RNA sequence: CUGCCGAAGUUUCCGGAUAGCAGAAACUCAGAUCAGUUUUAUGAGUAUGUAAAAUGAGAGUUUCUAGUGGGCCAUUUUUGGUAAGCAGAACUGGCGAUGCGGGAUGAACCGAACGUGAGGUUAAGGUGCCGGAAUGUACGCUCAUCAGACGAAAAGGUGUUAGUUCAUAUGAACUAGCCCUGGGCGCUUAAGCGUACUACCCAUACCUCACCGUCUGGGUUAGCUUUGAGAAGCUCAGACGAGUAGGCAGGCGUGGAGGUUUGUGACGAAGCCUUGGGCGUGAGCCUGGGUCGAACAGCCUCUAGU
RNA sequence: GUACGUGAAAUUGCUGAAAGGGAAGCAUUGGAAAUCAGUCUUACCUGGGUGAGAUCAGUAGUCUCUCGAGACUAUGCACUCUGAACCUGUGGUAGGUCAGCAUCAGUUUUCGGGGGCGGAAAAAGAAUAAGGGAAGGUGGCUGUUUAUAGCCCUUGUUGUAAUACGUCCACUGGGGACUGAGGACUGCGGCUUGCCAAGGAUGCUGACAUAAUGGUUUUCAAUGGCCCGUCUUGAAACACGGACCAAGGAGUCUAGCAUCUAUGCGAGUGUUUGGGUGAUGAAAACCCAUCCGCGAAGUGGGAACGCCCUUGUGGCGUGCACCAUC
């Protein structure tokens, strides 16, 4: 789960494959579920969260 | 972000130890100790569009 | 900043070489039982978009200028501020007394020419 | 912004950037350090050493 | 000439009016709905339909308007068959509009569906030589004096291999496998067959990058010394790329006309020739040299015996 | 040179070069030979000397615009300027193709080293204090039980063993290949204003350039490559058309109708049957008298807007087009 996000990590921000190159790519598109970087996404990814 | 990652590595740590802890009690005491069934799952397309 | 080209064998029409009737000039196949048509292994290729060059470097000569055709000498001196993109041309149909004082104006402007020698001797 | 997609499990710069963690991540910690009993009962040995 | 969309090949009534398929326009909506989806449960009879959870995608229209209005093969289902085959329907997709790797070769088989390329990695199939890749490893089976390799076929075998079982070290009855009898060169403790595990080969497939085009989403004016306002420009980002009928867009070329280039030309117009050079994905265009001898062209628009 | 402007293609003769086992044949990649583009250092910077002259004068006039802006004229060449000519500089700095390396970035491939954790907290095993047993039996003697060899099982045993395997390290050391897109600065980070492997390649060199790099033609080698159009047909099979080249050669004009777009005017709209007029072509353009043709004949949702005010959220109103309700 960690490598596949960090090497093949892309976001679809307003229908389009941006890669996950930065924390505030995430923020502004999962920022409403308080997932703020990479690692929070990795975890909401791992862990299934809410 | 950074502490949100620090607890979130600590909490895979205990994850795992304990589950190892848990095996290890039940292989002791005779019994057999089911861990739970995964929720997520990684899907992998194979064959092509044909 | 270097000049790429896809590709420099020109597009024939197909079974032009057969044929003097049948010209050289590129003709979309129209047959549906043609085996160019279809694009089968050994057939030639044909003129797709992906074959276009790009767009920074299109209309380049291989020296990194683009030609600008010039008539006479009010031509060559648009070329006062466009001197390391474009090369001046003198057309087939000037004569050799306008194509000598082109060439001498193109060489205080800074100017290429591509075809300078034409027409003419030296003496010096 | 972006021209060129950077890998962070080999540019250390970029993990840097993404993850303000790894510089304090001590990956390999010392768990069983003088103890290690060994923990399998007889009544599982017995199961096990079957057929 | 290029680019972008792109069917259907048939329900239904009956040569047709419909419809379906594919586009155009105007509408209302993403806090709305939808699905060759999977469920849950209600019932009803392992399935079934209905109603209400997951997953994915913003959806629903209205109007009018091109083409199709054959089948083949294959799968499954099938009813009777009936020398045996088969025939008959139905069910479902693929091809028909479609190239590519393998399959000796081949249109139905195995992979895979297509912009132009560099590198990497694979699929199917392969690695003795033709042929890119182990004359690889570990077990066995097979001797053919037609193997194998890619119906007389059932069986017989003083034919084997493993043998099992039962009788008292042997014999009988048996249990199967293989042989005998009934693409090329070549291979035989295989380069055959079966199993297991490593390595390796390469497709237009997959990944990374560059470039072309299209589509989509943005940004850009008290036009700031970043000057990049042909705003019909400039710019940023992502996805995508087969194609017949047909739909749509932008371009190339020809004769003549209005305007224009204060245009070219006897110091050589037009034409033709050329293994000269260049530009464009292409239609085409520019140019050197030779030949030649009087006219001719670029740009905006108009026109057609183009 | 009357076989007469230009003189294409098919076709023919000669000459030269190359190729050539029962086709040619084209494509892809290179070689060879022939033949081309295809280019160069030459300028910049900084002087000093010398003289030169105006856009320079502690200068005088004229002309055209409008004081000062251009054009000149006379004089000076001192002040400024002219990278201004030359001498003196021997000062500096030096572009195109092809190569080598280094430091990097993106992608990728291939070898290692170290460590954590898990697995019966590996199984074994050694060491090892014992007990028991039998063997395919040592000694004794096939049978036998540690001897004059040992083996197996069990506990014990050091132990918290080691190793293998699996998994993980934001742990690390090399080798190879392919790419370098973008073009001031912005950002996200790491170090300590600055620095950096952080929103895409730069350094250090050479040689050749005056050949290399290429390109073209011919030809060879390797690999591939069934004749085009029409009709047929799932598909092909087919059957047709094709000796070769040049020129000609097929959705045109017009009347009506309907949709759509553009343009003009708009309850209107349309001058060209005709009349007026038009001296520079007068079949144009321009003007319009009377007709006539065609047209005319309340409640909900909602675009858009204002006001708020817990401010976003929503609410309060005004509600086009259009669709539902009376």
């Amino acid at each position: 789960v960690r490598e596949l996000i960090y090497k093949r990590g892309f976001g679809k921000v307003n229908k389009q494959r941006i890669p996950l190159s930065d924390n505030a790519i995430i923020e502004a598109a999962l920022g409403k579920y308080s997932i703020l970087s990479v690692e929070d996404l990795i975890h909401e990814i791992y862990t299934v969260g809410p | 972000i950074a502490k949100r990652a620090e607890a979130y590595e600590a909490e895979y740590r205990a994850a795992e130890r304990e589950q190892i802890e848990l095996a290890r009690k039940a292989r002791a005491e005779g019994n057999y100790f089911v861990p739970h069934e995964p929720k997520l799952i990684f899907v992998v397309r194979i064959r092509g569009i044909n | 900043v270097n000049i790429i080209k896809k590709r420099t064998k020109p597009f024939k029409r197909h079974q032009s070489d057969r044929f003097k009737r049948v010209g050289e000039s590129w003709r979309k196949p129209r047959g549906i039982d043609s085996c160019v048509r279809r694009r089968f292994r050994g057939t030639i290729s044909m003129p797709k978009i992906g074959y276009g060059n790009n767009k920074k470097t299109r209309y380049c000569m291989p020296n990194g200028l683009k030609a600008f055709l010039v008539r006479n000498v009010s031509d060559v001196e648009l070329l006062l501020m466009h001197n390391k993109t474009y090369a001046a041309e003198i057309a087939g149909n000037v004569s050799a007394r306008k194509r000598v004082e082109i060439v001498e104006k193109a060489r205080a402007l800074g100017v290429k020419v591509t075809n300078a020698g034409a027409k003419v001797r030296s003496q010096e | 912004a972006h021209v060129q997609k950077k890998n962070p499990l080999k540019n250390k710069a970029v993990l840097s950037r993404l993850n303000p963690y790894a510089k304090a991540y001590k990956a390999n910690v010392k768990i069983n350090s003088e103890k290690t009993p060994k923990a399998a009962g007889e009544k599982f040995l017995s199961v096990l050493h079957e057929n």
